[PDB]
């Protein structure tokens, strides 16, 4: 318990800086990159992603 | 000669960065005020001691800081315009 | 103190990485080692290079017959050195630990009981003062007292 | 430039209200006030005057500070109406020289006494030997009626100081009208 | 008039920090320094302040004086800084205020209205809450006697805004806190009674003496009307306290229905859940 | 010539002063100006903090007042202490305490007066309460560019100090600045006192009169309180009393949660408050 | 020590904050949440609170740059 409040302190700094977003897959590729539509912005193409 | 030295120091003043304009939406507390940039976002601050809190009110034009993003100055009402519409002239009477 | 080395504050993990290195400097136990394990690990800094100094005395004269992880060690000691990515004071303890495995040139270790049953006092003090070495950096150098030679002597009489 | 710090005491006892000074003892000392806050204007810059009440409870209406405005302005509508007061008379003024920013500034004192007091031989010897062990040099100048040819207070100036200390001087006014600045003449020339 | 004032351990610090100022030369006396209110209601409540220099001399020991033009120049740089910012009173270490603080008043009094006079104690004892408050006033008497001022008792509490909470509660780093539920309400509970005796038994030895010894007045007349005051109440029953017993109790008998009621069901997630999660989550493993 | 790992002693007097005169400018900055004494490189100490008036222009190195400076040193000559002045500091309320363009102009001015003149930087906003808050800066010379800006010695306080970094604006200040270590010192006594303080603040003066006013609050509408109590009691219980039976339905504990879940124990915990100050009756009423 | 931590995930981050909307919890400990500025974002929940106050839409006011649910 002591280490959970100790976490949310690191896991704040990961998502302080830029968080995470929400991505909207249109098509994927044969380089294992994915194309990704976000809604705000325009088209990217992206890659793994192990997990 | 020292009219000029007092415009320098004017400059002096001008090292000073315009406010952010915003909007009063309501207030949570005292250290609470939700607002709006007249740009869209939305935020909640709080402010210093120089307010009125009661003089605050929802629906009011604000001045926010360009980092507390809270107020210090504030002004009632602006629109462009009007003084144009206003400015039409025609002669007559007659 | 498995426990106290599983404390909140690196603080207390590090005193606690500090006794097993110090107590079990004489002995080849294993658990102490398995409790080190983790230590080097910890996201803290200055913990991990506790856990260098520690493991460096529990290998000390003890080769990798004796436990399997003497080379699982040596490794990190100079990976951790290498990396440009981690910090100054963790790659401090790593390359001083390869100096403690190394004393004497492998020939001698640190003994604070004589096999007599009475504590060696220049070793015990020797250590006890090098316990804080950033505060004063010459007192790294009271640890070379706790060096003792372990040797077969078969000198007959006189000369 | 000598260094020191004077502090001024002004006579508002009920005695000094009558006109025997020209054209009375409230202007008369008042006058006496500005020629002397003048003198130490023109002594040095550094030393500065504050004044002090003798009569009824003493207050001090004015602390040490080099500008005389605020002296000036306390010496009007002073209503001068009470009972001298002189043992704690001196001993206020040591009080607001002990808080003195300057510690070379040396501890001096004038004060007018224009009434008789009460105050036994006893208390003005154990003040005298007390104000010996505390250095502090007061110039005493007489003003109004008292005991014909004042004698307590001579004698005390006399044993307050020794070996020189040129000094502390007590000028007693004769008794014969004269203009009050006429009287601050010899003082103001010599000590 | 005034209610109650309001002290912040801000404030109060810079009394005792200036005792140590003039601890290490002494000698004699007390901190005397000058109190800096601020008022938003008929509650008072403190701020900061600034220490004044002050001596007493013994002869003279009725004799009391002030820096005027310093009292000035420091007033003037925090009305400067700090617009809201006023002087209130004056305030004294004490521990015992002495007859000559009454003029001490008096003075000032053309700078504030109303001067209310602080004692505080910079080495903590006894009796219990700090620092003390007086204000000036005048009763008159049914005597007929010329009027005379007696400081009457102002209730202190110590309190803070925002700020001035942080520093405080972060300096301490030692008991507990609070906590509400559980040790908040019964370490009062015994401050109760603690505080109240040895409030209760001081007075109460001062009682017997005042008569001994202390006379006069002393008694009379604030003392005997009191006492039958004390005196108004035995206080029980007969009767109608026999009557509180059993509602009381009743009161009492619905919270410890509801207490069985609540401790049932925390033993029924609790053992349900965990031994489940105990013996089906360990069969898995082995 | 010689570089050392650093130490601040703070006092108790001194952090109360910062936050204050912090609070009273949000969101502007404001000027602070900080008071101790140099006792050698490695090691300084902060015994006094004393507030400086705000001006239109706002924070500058000209912002510095000579002829206030003297008069104040003026009312802290003749106070017990006359020590002499050390550094500045100044408040950072809406953002991470980030020394900008304006900072360092007034730096190099009082690295020529004074050798060190730590600069200190306090903000109320980032902190709650319980955290040491605060900051601390010091400015590294940029004429040292060739050689070695690579010490110090007894570099454990050095890496607690470092530490966490802790997003980016904090470290983009690692070059050409450089903090120092803060730490409290006691000054136990007034400590001590400064909790009872604010713990018996909640207390009562005479400790029988508030206690005896929630005794007059033992029954008032405290029945009716208890009957506030009941009808969490009842309206809780009757829809908590469906999850045992609805944990048979999703099988078992997945996400929920509702809710409408627990929220007995503060019920239990107030009713718990209500008994024991109402068995404080028969302890004072009586006797 | 752990009540001193509970005023560890009050401490950030205090005050002040940017409104946005939230979304919905993907799952236990982090959400995606729509800000102010139009964007959705898979986002942490703070440690503290994360049931009785999140309901399917409601405003809820985030960190500037972090964008943290409080
Ligand atoms: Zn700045």
């Amino acid at each position: 318990l002591n280490a959970k409040v100790r976490l949310l302190r690191e896991e704040l700094q990961l998502l302080q800086e830029q968080g995470s977003y929400v991505g909207e897959v249109v098509r994927a590729m044969d380089k294992k990159k994915v194309l990704v539509k976000v809604h705000p912005e325009g088209k990217f193409v992206v890659d793994v992603d192990k997990n | 000669t020292k009219q000029y030295e007092k415009s320098e120091n004017d400059l002096k003043a001008l090292q000073s960065v315009g406010q952010i304009v915003g909007e009063v939406l309501k207030q949570l507390t005292e250290e609470k005020f939700i607002v709006k940039a007249t740009n869209g976002p939305r935020y909640v601050v709080g402010c210093r001691r120089q307010l009125d809190k009661s003089k605050l009110k929802p629906g009011t034009r604000v001045a926010l800081d360009m980092t507390t993003l809270t107020i210090m100055r504030y002004l009632p009402r602006e629109v462009d315009p009007l003084v144009y519409n206003m400015s039409h002239e025609d002669p007559g009477n007659v | 103190v498995s426990l106290l080395s599983e404390s909140y504050n690196p603080h207390v993990r590090y005193g606690a990485a500090m006794a097993l290195g110090i107590c079990c400097a004489g002995t080849g136990n294993k658990e102490a080692i398995n409790l080190l394990e983790p230590m080097t690990n910890d996201p803290v800094n200055y913990v991990r290079q506790g856990a260098l100094i520690a493991s460096a005395l529990i290998m000390i004269q003890q080769t990798e017959i004796t436990c399997p992880k003497v080379n699982q060690f040596r490794q990190l000691y100079s990976k951790v050195i290498n990396d440009k990515h981690d910090d100054v004071m963790a790659k401090f303890g790593a390359i001083l630990a390869q100096g403690i495995l190394d004393a004497g040139g492998h020939n001698v270790t640190i003994s604070l009981q004589s096999r007599t049953g009475h504590t060696h006092m220049p070793s015990v003090v020797g250590v006890l003062v090098f316990t804080q070495f950033w505060f004063w950096f010459p007192l790294s150098h009271f640890l070379s007292l706790a060096y003792t030679p372990t040797c077969v002597i078969g000198l007959n009489k006189d000369l | 430039m000598v260094l020191e710090s004077t502090m001024v005491c002004v006579d508002n006892s009920e005695y000094m209200r009558n006109g025997d000074f020209l054209p009375t003892r409230l202007q008369a000392q008042q006058d006496a006030v500005n020629i002397v806050c003048h003198s130490k204007t023109r002594s040095n810059p550094e030393n500065n005057v504050g004044l002090i009440t003798l009569a009824n409870d003493c207050e001090v209406l004015t602390t040490l500070t080099p500008d005389t405005g605020r002296i000036l302005s306390k010496l009007h509508t002073v209503q001068p109406k009470g009972k001298i007061t002189f043992c704690t008379g001196i001993r206020v003024a040591h009080l607001a020289l002990k808080h003195r920013q300057g510690k070379n500034h040396k501890m001096r004192i004038i004060a007018f006494v224009g009434s008789p007091v009460e105050d036994n031989e006893k208390d003005l010897v154990k003040l005298a030997k007390r104000l010996k062990k505390e250095k502090v040099n007061v110039d005493i100048i007489n003003f109004g009626e008292e005991e014909v040819n004042t004698e307590k207070l001579t004698a005390f100036v006399n044993t307050l100081n020794g070996k020189d200390g040129t000094g502390s001087h007590l000028v007693t006014v004769p008794p014969g009208p004269s203009l009050a600045d006429a009287l601050i003449s010899s003082p103001i020339l010599a000590g | 008039a005034v209610q109650k004032v309001v002290v912040h351990p801000l404030v109060l610090l810079s009394v005792v920090d200036h005792f140590n100022r003039i601890g290490k030369v002494g000698n004699q006396k007390r901190v005397v320094g000058v109190l800096l209110g601020s008022w938003q209601k008929k509650v008072l409540d403190v701020s900061n302040s600034f220490a004044v220099p002050f001596d007493e001399d013994d002869k003279d020991d009725s004799v009391w004086f002030l820096d005027h033009d310093y009292l000035e120049n420091m007033y003037g740089m925090f009305k400067k800084v700090n617009a809201r910012e006023r002087i209130v009173g004056w305030y004294h270490t004490g521990p015992k205020l002495h007859k000559n603080d009454i003029a001490i008043n008096e003075l000032m009094k053309r700078y504030c209205p109303n001067s209310v006079l602080v004692i505080i104690d910079v080495k903590p004892k006894d009796l219990g809450l700090p620092t003390e408050a007086y204000i000036s006033v005048e009763e008159v008497h049914d005597d007929g006697t010329p009027t005379s001022k007696t400081f009457e008792h102002v209730t202190s509490e110590i309190g803070a805004e925002e700020a001035e909470e942080v520093g405080v509660e972060h300096l301490l780093r030692d008991i507990k806190d609070t906590t509400v539920g559980t040790l908040s309400q019964r370490i009062t509970n015994q401050v109760h009674g603690l505080k109240g005796l040895n409030s209760k038994l001081l007075d109460i030895r001062s009682y017997l003496e005042k008569v001994a010894t202390g006379k006069l007045p002393i008694n009379h007349q604030i003392i005997y009307q009191l006492q039958d005051v004390f005196n108004l109440l035995p206080d029980v029953s007969l009767q109608e306290f026999v009557k509180a017993f059993y509602l009381k109790t009743n009161d009492q008998m619905v919270v410890v229905y509801l207490a069985s009621l609540i401790r049932s069901v925390v033993a029924l997630h609790n053992l349900i859940n965990n031994k489940i999660a105990n013996r089906d989550a360990e069969k898995k493993e082995g | 010539a010689v570089d050392t790992a650093e130490q601040v002693y703070i006092s108790s007097l001194a952090l109360l002063k910062m936050l204050k005169h912090g609070r009273a400018g949000v969101p502007m900055e404001v000027m602070g100006l900080m008071l101790g004494e140099f006792v050698d490189d490695y090691t300084v100490r902060v015994i006094d903090v004393f507030a400086m008036p705000q001006s239109g222009t706002g924070v500058s190195v000209e912002a510095v007042d000579p002829v206030f400076q003297a008069k104040m040193l003026d009312m802290l000559k003749q106070t017990g202490r006359p020590e002499m002045v050390v550094g500045w500091y100044h408040s950072h309320p809406g953002f991470g305490c980030w020394l900008s363009g304006v900072d360092i102009n007034t730096q190099q001015s009082f690295e020529a007066l004074s050798e060190r003149a730590v600069a200190v930087v306090v903000d109320p906003i980032q902190s709650v309460k319980g955290k040491v808050v605060i900051d601390a800066f010091r400015l590294i010379n940029a004429n040292m560019m060739v050689l070695g800006h690579e010490p110090r010695q007894t570099t454990s306080n050095l890496g607690h100090l470092n530490k966490p970094s802790i997003q980016a604006l904090i470290h983009g200040l690692n070059r050409h600045y450089y903090s120092i270590t803060i730490n409290y010192r006691k000054n136990e006594l007034e400590q001590k006192m400064l909790l009872n303080l604010h713990k018996k603040s909640w207390m009562e003066g005479l400790t029988l009169q508030d206690y005896s006013e929630h005794c007059k609050h033992n029954e008032s509408v405290v029945k009716e309180m208890l009957e506030l109590a009941k009808n969490y009691n009842k309206a809780v219980e009757e829809e908590d009393k469906m999850t045992p039976e609805q944990l048979a339905i999703k099988n078992v504990g997945k996400q929920d949660p509702k809710r409408h879940l627990e929220e007995h124990v503060d019920v239990l915990m107030t009713s718990n408050i209500v008994q024991c100050l109402a068995a404080m009756l028969d302890t004072v009423v009586f006797k | 020590e752990f009540l001193h931590a509970q005023e560890e995930v009050k401490r950030i981050q205090s005050i002040p904050l940017v409104i946005g909307q939230f979304l919905e919890a993907v799952d236990q400990n982090t959400a995606i949440v729509g800000s102010t500025t139009g964007s959705n974002y898979y986002v942490r929940i703070l440690s503290t609170i994360d049931r009785e106050l999140l309901k399917p839409n409601a405003s809820v006011a985030l960190h500037k740059h972090s964008n943290a649910l409080v």
